C-alpha cells in the first residue's frame, strides 16, 4: 500500500536464498522498498541497514534451524541502537525440528519478536500482518 | 597459493598442512602416521570406497539417510537407530553450518546450550569440535562405512580430523561447496582450499588407504538443468584427480522426469569416464549417487512418501549406486530418528521392490542424452579455452563471466543470469540462457520444448512459471501449472 | 436357461427380472421406469461412464480405493472423509461377503450386531439390505460417481439395486467373480447369471444411460501371469459386449516388473480393442484399471508406502486410465479412514509427480509385449475351438480341460494345475503348464527366463521358490530369494 | 514329531485360500495328518471331520474380517456333538480392522477357543504350540 521500507535477510550461519528472493519479489510487489541484506548476516547487519534506510520493519528470515540461537538478542540490540519499537517479524523453519508450534511462537515473542512464523508461510500473510501493523491496509 | 590445475608436491603439502592443524586445538590430535594404521585396520565392510566398489560389482543401489546432532552420544544412538531400525546401507555424519563457516566458537557455545536443554540447538554435528577422539568413538559405535556430509567453502582441517576419525568419505568440491552455500568466498579460494582436500586423499590413497570423495551434484536444489549440474561435476571429479583422488561418486539431483533424470545421470557417468581418461586418469573407479528430490516438500506426510518412494524408483531404473534419503519431516524441521528410519525403510523397499530392473534404451532417452551431453561439452570446451588448457583458472573465468552460472546461487562471483523453467513434460530447460555458452541449436531446441507448455497453459513462459514451479512440488504436484 | 454366447431377447430378459427381484424385499424398490429418469438426472460429474471417458481423452490417472461398512450413515461419512480428504476421484462401495452369497439373513443379523456394538462387524456394505433407498443416499450424500466392488457369483439382485440407486458402474464377471471366490458355483452358472448383470447394463443403454462395466482383473491377486489374466478380461468384455454393454474398464494385477506391467496392459488393451472389433462391436469405448499389488504385504507402514507408490509409478508410466489405492493397513485389517485416505494421497501425489510421462518403446517392451499377446491368443484360440465358435461354451469347456487355469483359485471346476513363479527379474511366468495349450517354443522361453534364476540362486527352480515368492513383498522384497 | 489329526479350514463365507494352501504344507511337513476341508466351511463341516477323523485339534481360520461373527459358538456346538476338550485354534485376520491385540485375544478365547493368533502369525508358531498343548514336543 504505501512506499514503507524493510529490511529483509536470513540470520547468521543461514545460505538458503530462495525463499529470501520470493519473499524480496512479493513485498517488493506489494508496495515495500526492500532493503535486502541476504543471506549469511548477522544480527549488526539488519541494524546498520535499517538505520541506513530507516525502515519500518525487520524482516528475519531463518530456515537453516539454529535460529532459537541466532535470534536472541536482536531487539535489546535494536534499542541500543536508538530503533525503540521497531517492528520485528521473524519466519521460516527456526527451530531445530518439528516441534509443537505455541509453544515455539511463545518462545520468539518472549526473545521481542512482534510476528513469528511456522514452516511453510505464504508471504501474502506477512504482507497483509505488515500492512496492518503499519496502518496502511 | 596460485592456483594451477597441478598436483600439489610433497612439501608444498605438508607446509599447508602444519598451519591447518593449527587452526583448533584439536589438530593436535591428527597423526598423520598414527592415522595410516587406525585406517588400515578399518574392516572392508566399513571402508566407504570399498562398499561402493561390491554396490557396483552386485549391480545394487545403497541408501543413506542425512543426520546429526550436537552432542557425541546422542548423535551415535541416533546413527545406531537409523542402521538398525532403518536399514541403512551407508552412515552420513551432517555437520553444523557453524562449523563450515569455521565459527568452532560458536558450535562451543551451541554444545553447552543443547546439553542445558536435553536437546539439539545445532543443526549438525561439530566435528571439529569434537576431534579425532570424538570422530573415532563414532566410528567404532556403529558397524557402517562413515561420510562427512556437509557444505564447506574451507574444510581442510575437518578433513584432517574426519578421515583420521576413521571416516572414510568426504563430500564436497571446490564449486559445489561454495556457490550454494557462501556469499563472500572467491571461486579461486575455494578451488585452492579443495585442492588441499583433495591431495588429503591422494596422500592416504599413496599409501594403500582407500577413501571415497563425492561432488556435491544437486548445489542449490532448485531447478538445476542437467547440463550444468553435470558440468560441475564432471569438473571436480577432474580437479581430484588430478591431487591423487581414485574413488569418486559424482552426483545428480532429481528434477522429476523420469527420462531427463536417467539421461542425466547415464550422461554424467559416461562423460565422467571419459573426461578422466581423457585426459590420462585410468585408474579411478567412479560410482554415482542420485538425491531424491532436494527442492520444496509438502507437509503431508503421506504425500512425502510419495515424493520419497517416485524418486527411488527413478534412481534404481536409473542404475544409481547410491540414494540418498528424504524424510517425511522434510517441510517442517531436521527428522527424528523414527520419521528418518521411516524414510529408510520406505527407500529400501521401492528399491527391493525393483531388484535389478533397469530403464532399456529408447529414442527418447537416446535423444535427451545426446541434448546433455552436447549442452554439456559446450560449457566444459569453453571452460578449457578460458583457462588456456588449465581447468581450475578455467572454471573461475567462466564464473567471473557467466559462463558458468548456478540457479539460485547466494555466492556474489555467480552470475545469477541463466534462468531455468520447466516444459511441458516436467524436465527442467533454459529459459534465459545469459552468457551460457551453448549454439544456435541447442538454444532453439530448449524454446521449442518450453512453447508447447505455453501452448498448453495459454500463458506466455515467464519468471511466473519458474515462481510456480518452485512451489509446486509442495503444493502438490511436479509442474506448476496455472491456478 | 441354455448357456449361448448370445444376446438376450427382452422377453426372456424380463422374465428372469421378474424371478430375480423376488429374491429380497427390497427387489420392490426397483422401478426400471422410474430408475432411467433418475439415473438420467445424475450430473455428468457423478457418471463413471462418463468421467472415465474424459480421463481418457485428458490422458489422466485417476484414483480409487476400497471401502465399506455395515451402516449406512457411517458408510456415508466414510465415503466422505476419502473423497474430500483423500482427494479421490471415483468412490468405491465394496459390498460385504455375505452379500457375496446371496446370505441377506446373515447381513441383516451383521447390520444389528454392528450397530449395537458401535463399529462394523461386516467386511463391506450390504447393498441389497439396504435397498435402492439407501444406496440413492449414499450417491446423493457424495459429489463422484459410484461402483459396486466386490466377488458375487450371482449378482443378478444385486446390480438391479445398485444401479436403480443410481451407482453407474458395476465390477465383475462370470469368470473372475467365480473362480477366485467360490468353491462350489458351475462356470456355466455364473456365465449365466453375468449375463443377466451385463444385459441390464444393455437394457440401460438402449435407454441412453451409460453405466460402466469392469472385469476384474486381478483374480486370486496370486503370482497371476499376464497372459492367464487378460485371456479372462478379453472374454469377459466379448461376453458383455454382446448383451450390449458399451463401457468397459478391463483390468491388471501388478506384478511387479515394471516392463512386464506396463507390456501387460498395453497388451490387455491393444487386444481387447482388437477382438471386440475382429467380432462386430465397434461402439465399445475401453479403458483400463491398474491394481496395486493385490498379494501379502508388509505389516511395516513405511513399506507399505514403498509398495504403494511404486506400483502407482508403474500405472502412470503404463497410461493407466484407473489405479485401485492400497493402504498402509493392508497386512492387519479394513483400513480406517485417516489410513485409506494417507493411501490416496500418497498415490495421487505420486499420479501428479509424473504427470503427462509415459514409459517409452523399447526393444524390451517390445519382445515382451509380443511373448503375451501370443500366449494370450492360445489360449483363446482354443476356447473358440472348443465351443466351435462359441465362447460362452468354449470358456466352460476351457475350465473343464485346463485350457484356462486360474492359480489357487478355490473353484473346483478350476483344474489347479499350472504353476506359476517368478524368473531372474521378477517377472511371473509359468513353471508348470499343465494343460495351457502353448507351443513348445513360448514354453521354451518360459523354462529359459526361469533357468536364469536357478542359475543365479543356485537352486532348481520349484515349488519352495513359489512359496517363497508368496511370501516375499511381506518379507521386504519382490524376489523370493534364497535365506 | 508323533503323528496326530487336525481340521483345517476357513470359516463362514470367508474364500480366501492361499494361506490355507500352506498351512496345509506346512503342519503336513511337521509330521501332521492335516484333514483340510478348505474355504466357505461353516461350523457343522469342522465338527464332522473332526468326529469322522477323530481329529486331536481343529484350526479355524479366518482373514476376511467376519470371524467375529464367524467363529461364536463353535465349542458350544463341539461339546454337543460329544467333543469335549478337543482344541480350538482361530487365527488370520480374525476381526475387522486394526485393534488392540489383548482385546481380541481375550475375546476370542471367551468364546472358547484355546489359542488365538495375530496377523501375520507363521505357521511354525502354531506347529509349536500345538505340539505342546498335545504333549509331543
Ligand atoms: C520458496 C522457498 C522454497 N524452499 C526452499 O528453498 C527450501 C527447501 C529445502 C529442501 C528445505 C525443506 C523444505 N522446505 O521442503 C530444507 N532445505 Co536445507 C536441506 N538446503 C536446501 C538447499 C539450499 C540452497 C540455497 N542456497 O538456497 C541446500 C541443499 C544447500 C540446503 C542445505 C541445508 N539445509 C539444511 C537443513 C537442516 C534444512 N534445510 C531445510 C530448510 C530443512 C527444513 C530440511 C529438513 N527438514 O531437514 C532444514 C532445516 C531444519 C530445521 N529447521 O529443523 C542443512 C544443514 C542440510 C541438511 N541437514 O538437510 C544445510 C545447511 C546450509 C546452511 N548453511 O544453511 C534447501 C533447498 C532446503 O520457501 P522457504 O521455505 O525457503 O521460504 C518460504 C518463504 C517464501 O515463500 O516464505 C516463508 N518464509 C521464510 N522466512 C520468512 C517467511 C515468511 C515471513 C513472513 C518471514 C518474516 C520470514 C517460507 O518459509
Ligand atoms: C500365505 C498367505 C498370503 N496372504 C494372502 O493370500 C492374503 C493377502 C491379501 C492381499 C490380504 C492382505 C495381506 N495379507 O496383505 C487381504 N486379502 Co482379501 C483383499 N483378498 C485377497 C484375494 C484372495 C484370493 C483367494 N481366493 O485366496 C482376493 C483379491 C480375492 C481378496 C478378496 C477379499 N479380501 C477382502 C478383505 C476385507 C481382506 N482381504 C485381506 C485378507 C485383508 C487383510 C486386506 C485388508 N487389509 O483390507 C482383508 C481382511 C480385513 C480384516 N480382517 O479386517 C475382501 C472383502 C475385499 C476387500 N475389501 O479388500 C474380499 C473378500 C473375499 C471373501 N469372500 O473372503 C487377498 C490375496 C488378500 O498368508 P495369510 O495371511 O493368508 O495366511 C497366513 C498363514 C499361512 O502362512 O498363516 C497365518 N494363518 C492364517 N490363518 C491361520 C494362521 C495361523 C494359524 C496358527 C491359524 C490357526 C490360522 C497367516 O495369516
Amino acid at each position: 500500500m504505501e512506499k514503507k521500507t524493510i529490511v529483509l535477510g536470513v540470520i547468521g550461519s543461514d545460505c538458503h536464498a530462495v525463499g529470501n528472493k520470493i519473499l524480496d519479489h512479493a513485498f517488493t510487489n506489494a508496495g515495500f522498498n526492500v532493503v535486502n541484506i541476504g543471506v549469511l548476516s548477522p544480527q549488526e547487519l539488519f541494524i546498520k541497514a535499517a538505520i541506513e534506510t530507516k525502515a519500518d520493519a525487520i524482516l528475519v528470515s531463518s530456515l537453516y534451524g539454529q535460529g532459537e540461537i541466532d535470534c536472541k538478542g536482536l531487539r535489546q540490540k535494536c534499542d541500543e541502537a536508538g530503533l525503540e519499537g521497531i517492528l520485528l517479524y521473524v519466519g521460516g523453519n527456526i527451530v531445530v525440528g518439528k516441534q509443537h508450534w505455541p509453544d515455539v511462537e511463545k518462545r520468539f515473542k518472549d526473545m521481542g519478536y512482534d510476528r513469528v512464523y511456522a514452516p511453510g508461510t505464504p508471504p501474502e500473510v506477512g504482507i497483509a500482518d505488515l500492512k496492518k501493523d503499519l496502518n496502511i491496509e | 597459493m596460485e592456483l594451477k590445475n597441478k598436483k600439489w608436491t610433497d612439501e608444498e603439502f605438508h607446509k599447508q598442512r602444519e598451519e591447518v592443524l593449527q587452526q583448533w586445538p584439536t589438530g593436535k590430535e591428527v597423526d598423520l602416521q598414527e592415522a595410516v594404521d587406525y585406517l588400515k585396520k578399518i574392516p572392508a565392510e566399513k571402508n566407504f570406497a570399498e562398499k561402493l566398489v561390491l554396490a557396483k560389482k552386485k549391480g545394487i543401489t545403497m541408501a543413506q539417510p542425512r543426520a546429526g546432532v550436537a552432542l557425541l552420544d546422542e548423535h551415535i544412538e541416533l546413527l545406531r537407530y537409523l542402521q538398525d531400525e532403518g536399514g541403512a546401507d551407508f552412515l552420513p555424519s551432517t555437520i553444523d553450518a557453524y562449523t563450515r563457516q569455521n565459527r568452532y566458537d560458536e558450535c562451543e557455545n551451541g554444545i553447552k546450550e543443547s546439553e542445558k536443554a536435553g536437546r539439539s540447538l545445532l543443526n549438525g554435528f561439530p566435528g571439529v569440535n569434537f576431534g579425532v577422539k570424538g570422530c573415532r568413538k563414532v566410528l567404532e559405535a556403529v558397524n557402517l562405512p562413515l561420510q562427512a556430509r556437509h557444505g564447506t567453502p574451507d574444510s581442510r582441517l575437518l578433513a584432517e580430523i574426519i578421515h583420521a576419525g576413521g571416516w572414510t568419505s568426504n563430500e564436497g568440491g571446490g564449486i559445489s561447496y561454495n556457490v550454494p552455500y557462501a556469499k563472500n568466498v572467491t571461486i579461486e579460494k575455494s578451488l585452492l582450499d579443495w585442492q588441499y582436500c583433495d591431495r588429503l586423499v591422494g596422500f592416504y590413497e599413496e599409501q594403500g588407504v582407500h577413501i571415497n570423495r563425492e561432488p556435491f551434484g544437486p548445489l542449490t536444489g532448485t531447478l538445476v538443468p542437467p547440463s550444468m549440474s553435470n558440468a560441475v561435476g564432471i569438473t571436480e571429479a577432474l580437479l581430484a584427480a588430478e591431487q591423487g583422488v581414485k574413488n569418486i561418486t559424482v552426483g545428480y539431483g532429481e528434477c522429476g522426469n523420469m527420462i531427463q533424470d536417467i539421461a542425466a545421470l547415464r550422461c554424467l557417468e559416461e562423460q565422467t569416464n571419459e573426461y578422466l581418461k581423457a585426459y590420462g586418469y585410468n585408474d579411478v573407479f567412479v560410482t554415482t549417487v542420485f538425491h531424491q528430490w532436494m527442492g520444496g516438500f509438502p507437509q503431508d506426510e503421506s504425500k512425502a512418501f510419495g515424493v520419497i518412494v517416485t524418486a527411488t524408483t527413478i534412481a534404481a531404473l536409473a542404475g544409481a549406486t547410491k540414494v540418498i534419503v528424504k524424510t517425511p519431516h522434510e517441510a517442517i524441521g531436521i527428522p527424528t530418528k523414527e520419521a528418518n528410519a521411516a524414510g529408510i525403510k520406505a527407500t529400501k523397499m521401492a528399491l527391493n521392490m525393483l531388484e535389478g530392473q533397469r530403464m532399456p534404451m529408447s529414442k527418447e532417452l537416446e535423444t535427451e542424452m545426446a541434448v546433455i551431453k552436447a549442452e554439456t561439452k559446450c560449457i566444459l570446451d569453453k571452460m578449457f579455452e578460458l583457462g588456456k588448457g588449465d581447468l581450475a583458472i578455467g572454471t573461475v573465468k567462466a564464473f567471473e563471466t557467466g559462463v558458468m552460472d548456478i540457479p539460485f546461487g547466494p555466492s556474489k562471483y555467480n552470475a545469477g543470469k541463466m534462468m531455468p523453467v520447466r516444459d511441458n513434460l516436467g524436465c527442467v530447460r533454459y529459459l534465459e540462457f545469459g552468457n551460457v555458452p551453448f549454439t544456435e541449436e541447442i538454444k532453439n531446441y530448449n524454446r521449442e520444448r518450453l512453447q508447447e507448455r505455453a501452448k498448453f497453459e495459454g500463458r506466455d513462459v515467464s519468471f511466473q512459471m519458474v515462481i510456480d514451479d518452485i512451489f509446486a512440488v509442495g503444493k502438490g504436484r511436479l509442474i506448476g501449472r496455472p491456478e
